[PDB]
């Protein structure tokens, strides 16, 4: 606590823009939260954004318009940005500035953390281990998500990677051979996908383990900053003070990038690579670093950052500094949506680089690794085959290439498309995988060992 | 000493009353201590460019002004420890905190000052010798394997004035003074020395002798040289593994420094966790691999003067210890990640960008820091010597050879340990390119290899010869079949495969073949390419007419030999030792001989 | 019919639970209330002045 009495300022030199220049300021801070009162009574918030000498310069969160030079007042809180933490704010909804929309109290707050926090000790990550079973076959038997792992969905605009990013929600959990929680901010979202995320969470009884944010796009752009880090901080608070395994989904991340792009603007910074801050790279390693194992606790943070890739371009610099600084990617294409299949991931382009140690034997099952390598390999020869039958007919095939195009037509049928409330389980999605793996005969199936297919291939 | 903040305009902070202040020193900005460096001067004023977050600092905030620039802290303890990019002992931080975190402003000295050292002194030097830069003048007991020297830092001379006795002392204490022209300098154990100089030697020499790692690829055909400098490219599926735990675990090397630049938090966890558990033989007896490693850590979210500033820091460490005489082979996780650290630097400062929006001093950046690798004739009288090896990865986005980072660094390093992904789909380890790989130390080895093994230069030229023709004949065989193909031809196919399977290939999972020393590598490429000038000589000499040989009679005639050649790779250096390897060996070489005899 | 009404009487059982828990709350915070109540006039009633921190003169 302070206990220091809070000055309120009257005096400003200038407003320019979304900034307030203040003046007379007694040792203010960086990063300090200030409250406006306007002639009218209105209050706005903002954050001191540069402090040079007493001449502190505040960004306003809503717009200043109505602001003057002579009335408008300017409450100091003494302090910085600290985030109400607590369990109990696990099934709450919140805006981007952390205050309740669902018609709630106010969190009452265990703790106050610092949104910003600090990188975690190397010296105490612990390498990720079990698995965190999504509920969709196409991203638990081909790249399942590690304990640990942080693993992007790259999509192009237009495709129903909010739909799925909802849907993971629901299903999301535990592999069951009460200690899991998720964490969902969407930045940028608009009122029509807002209340999507809102409305389905609370219908379908998922709501007890969310922790919902919302930042809807005719937001304040500043607060689309701080609500990946208050989602976040809440996150760090549940998974490594509260001991449970917490699933941190961030929902267009390409909105935030957008809008940290503004906030460089704002103070005036020369543009880098294609419009985005020189340190946009070491912007997205802070937020998305703040997961994983840690030594000594029972918690984990994993995360699934939801990316729109501009103009469908890999190389962006979003989706580019976004998958160099995390492991593997989901890929959600646009044939396959066109196709009308849901959920549109394609496995072959796809990587979970720690799926190696999410899976097998005291973990999901025995087979779990085999049947994904097999599952893939013939997927990917029954595109080829299915590319070569677009060229030399039916009748050139043999039977070995229609047993590909039967597993082809079948594995997308079957174990890809699903639907949006059919949960299926990681045992579930391995079983579906033998069903399709039993087409061929036990010869063809040259990535599973003879052990495995005498174990599991007959019945 | 302290100045004041005069303002924040984010991570710059401006201080006043820092008249006394030199560029690029270092300053402890605000009641929490932020590390940052000073960058540009005006008047008394200066401009801060600060590490960690600025959030909370407030205009009036004192500033502490330290002397040194950033710099390395180096003394007895360094072993064993991990360091942030910045020399902060992170297991020290996470152990004197029982925290999760690294404290925003956390001080923790880089080397703990409640450790009672075993020091002996040399008992050569006396109260009113002469003592020059680089001199050795105790040594201090660490562990079973790596002596600890202490030397005067280099910039000191004179005469010796007191010597502290042999016993047990803390990096606070006074181990030696002197006096030079009146002016009396007190030392402990620990010197520090700026990481963006370089530490002087008494001359820098040709780098002669291999680096002998437990590769049989990788050193055959591909050399290093202690001292030298190579490039290895890093991809998920490149099986770097192999190499980084071959080279760290029995290479003949003293010292081992592993060095991250600014990986993902799980790739960071992954080599902190292995390492520890990595252990060698060393005088019979199974040590810990710790014990003469040291290691620094950095992930994507440090902070980005550490990451740029952690490939310096490594270096700075790998020739603390080339100045005591030691072999040090230093590796840098990914060389692409600290280029990042660099550009991103570079636009906070609002830098004009160059090539793919690096630094313009991109190239002389890199250029500067391989160049401090090499072998050399160390500073003292001791008139040791002693190399520091440089086998940093390349990961450029793409995985293309065009960034300029990946470009630079192909023209800088002599060395390139081209791995590939497709070989380890293909479960064939080490992943060895072959065709891109290339090495060019294979001139300065040739006066050891002839000196000590005679025959290896001529087997490891016609073996490449035999890879090369391989490759060249694929198109052939693809049209063919192996049907209208010569017989000559086929022995250099089949052969080559044998050399691909039994030699190329090598399985570090088993006993037997953890490491292949290097008269083993040797016999066996022997014994391979001696077969292959007698199958050619078989058929050459017979196929006028009449009476030929060909493959198909080799191949059924001497099967056994064929198989025998296969099985060299099994003889366990641990059980059969030298003299009986080279035994069957060269019986394996009679029988070989006498089976192409009796076809003539 | 018979689904509404089963845990719709579970929706009273809703009502029920939730009438306990506001009790329990309303029990635990009086056992201390006087004890929260007076450390808090006595934080507020002390005033403790203090120079701001970075004040040279």
């Amino acid at each position: 606590y302070l206990s220091q009495p809070r000055l309120t300022y009257k005096t400003v030199s200038g407003v320019n823009g979304p900034l307030v220049i203040l003046d007379h300021v007694k040792f203010p801070r960086y990063a300090e939260i200030v409250h406006l009162t306007l002639p009218d009574g209105t209050k706005r918030s903002g954050q001191v954004l540069e402090v040079s000498g007493s001449k502190a310069v505040v960004q306003v969160f809503e717009g200043t318009s109505g602001i003057d030079a002579k009335k408008t007042s300017c409450e100091f809180t003494g302090d910085i940005l600290r985030t109400p933490v607590s369990e109990d704010m696990l099934g709450r909804v919140f805006n981007g500035s952390g205050k309740p929309i669902d018609r709630g109290p106010v969190v009452l707050a265990e703790d106050f953390l610092d949104i910003m926090g600090q990188p975690i000790n190397p010296q105490c990550r612990i390498y990720p281990e079990e698995m965190i079973q999504t509920g969709i076959s196409a991203i638990d038997g081909m790249n399942s998500i590690a304990r640990g792992q942080k693993i992007p969905i790259f999509s192009a605009a237009g495709l129903p990677h909010n739909e799925i990013a909802a849907q993971i929600c629901r299903q999301a959990g535990l592999v069951k051979k009460e200690n899991f929680a998720i964490v969902f901010a969407a930045m940028g979202v608009n009122m029509e996908t807002a209340r999507f995320f809102k409305s389905d969470f609370e219908e379908n009884g998922s709501m007890d383990n969310v922790c919902l944010f919302l930042n809807l796009a005719n937001d304040p752009t500043i607060e689309r900053i701080i609500t990946p880090r208050l989602a976040l901080t809440t996150a760090e608070f549940l998974a490594y003070q509260c001991e449970k395994h917490v699933l941190v989904i961030l929902t267009d991340m390409s909105s935030y990038a957008e809008a940290l792009r503004e906030v460089s603007a704002a103070r005036e910074e020369v543009p880098g690579r294609r419009g985005f801050p020189g340190y946009m790279y070491t912007d997205l390693a802070t937020i998305y670093e703040r997961a994983g194992r840690v030594e000594g606790r029972n918690g984990s943070i994993t995360q699934i950052p939801i990316l729109t890739m501009p103009n469908d371009d890999i190389t962006h610099p979003i989706p580019d500094l976004t998958g160099y600084i995390t492991e593997g990617q989901i890929y959600v294409d646009r044939q396959l949506h066109n196709r009308q299949i849901y959920p549109p991931i394609n496995v072959l382009p796809s990587l979970s680089r720690l799926m190696k140690s999410a899976i097998g034997e005291g973990m999901t099952r025995k087979d779990h690794a085999d049947v994904s390598n097999q599952l893939y390999a013939c997927y990917a020869i029954g595109k080829d085959v299915q590319a070569m039958k677009a060229v030399v007919g039916e009748e050139a095939l043999t039977s070995d290439d229609l047993l590909y195009l039967e597993f082809l037509q079948k594995f997308e049928k079957n174990f890809i498309t699903q639907g949006p409330y059919e949960n299926r389980t990681v045992y579930e999605t391995l079983d579906i995988g033998w069903q399709l793996l039993r087409i061929f005969p036990k010869e063809m199936l040259k990535r599973i060992p003879q052990s495995t297919l005498s174990e599991f291939y007959p019945r | 000493t302290f100045g004041y903040v005069h303002g924040v305009s984010g991570p710059v902070v401006t201080a006043c009353d820092m008249a006394g202040a030199a560029m690029y020193e270092l300053v402890r900005v605000g009641h929490s201590e932020l590390v940052g460096e000073i960058i540009r001067l005006e008047g008394d004023m200066a401009t801060i460019q600060v590490y960690e977050e600025t959030s909370g600092v407030s205009v009036g905030d004192p500033v502490l002004r330290t002397g040194k620039p950033l710099s390395v802290e180096l003394g007895p303890g360094i072993m064993g420890a991990i360091f942030d990019g910045i020399q902060r002992p992170l297991s020290d931080i996470s152990s004197q905190t029982q925290s999760i975190y690294i404290p925003r402003g956390v001080n923790v000295s880089a080397l703990s000052r409640d450790i009672k050292w075993e020091f002996i002194p040399s008992k050569n030097l006396r109260v009113g010798s002469h003592i020059t830069g680089g001199d050795i003048y105790g040594i201090v007991n660490e562990n079973s394997l790596i002596k600890h020297k202490i030397m005067l830092p280099p910039r000191s001379r004179g005469s010796v004035t007191y010597i502290a006795p042999p016993g047990n002392y803390d990096a606070s204490d006074v181990v030696l003074e002197l006096e030079f022209e009146g002016v009396k300098e007190k030392l402990s154990m620990v010197q520090v020395w700026p990481v963006r100089q370089v530490r002087p030697v008494t001359e820098k020499l040709p780098a002669n002798h291999p680096l002998l790692t437990g590769q049989r690829v990788l050193d055959a055909l591909f050399p290093c040289v202690q001292g030298g400098t190579t490039a290895i490219p890093g991809a998920f599926g490149c099986g770097k593994t192999v190499i980084s735990q071959s080279l760290s675990k029995y290479s003949n090397s003293d010292v081992i420094i592993y060095v991250g630049c600014g990986e993902r938090g799980n790739e960071m966890s992954e080599v902190l966790r292995d390492f520890p558990e990595l252990t060698m033989e060393v005088d019979g007896k199974v040590e810990s691999i710790m014990k003469r490693t040291a290691l620094v850590a950095n992930t994507s979210n440090m902070p980005v003067a550490a990451r740029e500033a952690s490939i310096y820091t490594g270096i700075t460490l790998s020739e603390y210890f080339r100045d005591m005489g030691y072999h040090v082979s230093m590796m840098a996780d990914s060389t692409s990640r600290w280029a990042e650290a660099l550009r991103e630097i570079s636009g906070r400062l609002a830098e004009m960008p160059a090539d793919s929006g690096y630094p313009a001093y991109l190239g002389a950046r890199l250029a500067s820091f391989y160049e401090r690798a090499g072998r050399v004739k160390c500073l003292g009288n001791p008139e040791r010597e002693g190399s520091v090896s440089i086998v940093g990865a390349v990961s450029p986005p793409g995985g293309d050879f065009s960034d300029p980072v990946t470009s630079a660094t192909l023209g800088i390093v002599q060395v390139f340990w081209g791995l590939d992904k497709k070989l380890a789909q293909r479960k064939h380890f080490p992943s060895v390119n072959w065709l891109i790989s290339y090495s060019k130390y294979m001139r300065a080895l040739d006066e050891y290899y002839d000196k000590h093994f005679t025959e290896f230069v001529p087997l490891r030229t016609k073996a490449k010869e035999i890879l090369q023709e391989e490759e060249d004949l694929a198109e052939i065989v693809q049209l063919v079949g192996k049907a209208s193909l010569a017989e000559t031809d086929k022995i250099t196919l089949e052969v080559a495969k044998l050399i691909k399977d039994d030699f190329l290939q090598q399985n570090g999972y088993t006993p037997y073949d953890r490491f292949c020393p290097f008269y083993k590598t040797v016999g066996m490429l022997s014994n391979m390419i001696s077969f292959y000038d007698m199958a050619r000589r078989a058929v050459e000499t017979t196929a006028q007419s009449d009476n030929k040989i060909t493959w198909s009679i080799i191949r059924e005639h001497m099967g056994e030999i064929l198989y025998k050649l296969s099985s060299m790779k099994f003889k366990d250096p641990v059980k059969d030792g030298e003299a009986k390897i080279k035994a069957d060996y060269a019986q394996l070489l009679e029988d070989m001989q006498n089976a192409f005899r009796s076809l003539e | 019919q018979a689904a509404m009404g089963s845990q719709g009487n579970l929706s009273a059982e809703v009502e029920q639970a939730t009438r306990r828990q506001v009790q329990g709350m309303q029990s635990s915070q009086q056992r201390n209330r006087e004890r929260v109540l007076t450390q808090l006039l006595g934080m507020v009633c002390d005033v403790r002045p203090q120079v701001h921190p970075n004040y040279r003169i």
